[PDB]
């Protein structure tokens, strides 16, 4: 059985971890919600 | 029992211990969440309890309460923040500038950041601080890392 517990509140962060890459992926949306590479 | 807006665990008991499967946004009295988290399960918050309302497998999302209601979306320039709220730890705004997933049907955002699967759910916000969507729902690419879709539901 699953539960719910506060974790925070929704609001940005000035001056924050500013990391990760921002790439342009080619992908597919199957009917199950799965989305895979296509190359 | 408890409804105030803000970013929730989606946690469970049937395995060892307590496990977070996922997160979720709770906004205007509906919990959103990912579809895979809870795969439209009844939720308990307190003593009270969440009923699903509207669900879809293909868009991976479903919304307790009430229907979906979150509506802001990524302008495609602009950098975004992850509110990651991985388990056992605090949550943590991540700032990245998103890429593109081409499908299709059209483009969308792309958070490259990674957590792991019990992140699943938590909102990305803009600099208004508008959940713009979810993010675990994505693709691992050639070297292991994991790039999630920015999945917005559509609002009535
Ligand atoms: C399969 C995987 C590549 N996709 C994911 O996005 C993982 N969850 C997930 C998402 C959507 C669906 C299911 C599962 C089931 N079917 C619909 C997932 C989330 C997160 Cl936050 C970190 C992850 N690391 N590896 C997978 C992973």
């Amino acid at each position: 059985d699953m539960y719910i517990e506060r974790a925070g509140d929704i609001t940005w962060e000035k001056d924050a971890e500013v990391t990760g890459n921002s790439p342009r992926l080619d992908v597919a949306l199957d009917e199950s919600g799965d989305f895979s590479l296509v190359e | 029992g408890e409804t105030t807006d803000g970013v929730y665990r989606v946690m469970t008991r049937r395995l060892l211990g307590s496990t977070q499967v996922g997160v979720g946004v709770m906004q205007e009295g509906v919990f959103h969440t990912m579809w895979h988290v809870t795969k439209g399960a009844a939720l308990r918050s307190g003593e009270g309890r969440l009923d699903p309302y509207w669900g879809d497998v293909k868009q991976d999302l479903v919304s307790y309460c009430g229907p979906w209601k979150l509506d802001a979306a990524w302008d495609g320039l602009s950098e975004v923040q992850l509110l990651a709220v991985p388990p056992g730890e605090r949550a943590k705004n991540i700032q990245t500038l998103p890429g593109i997933f081409k499908t299709k049907d059209g483009d969308i955002g792309a958070v490259a950041l990674d957590y792991p699967a019990g992140t699943s759910g938590s909102p990305i916000l803009d600099k208004c601080g508008r959940v713009i969507g979810l993010y675990g729902n994505g693709v691992v690419i050639k070297n292991g890392s994991y790039v999630s879709a920015i999945t917005q539901g559509k609002r009535e």
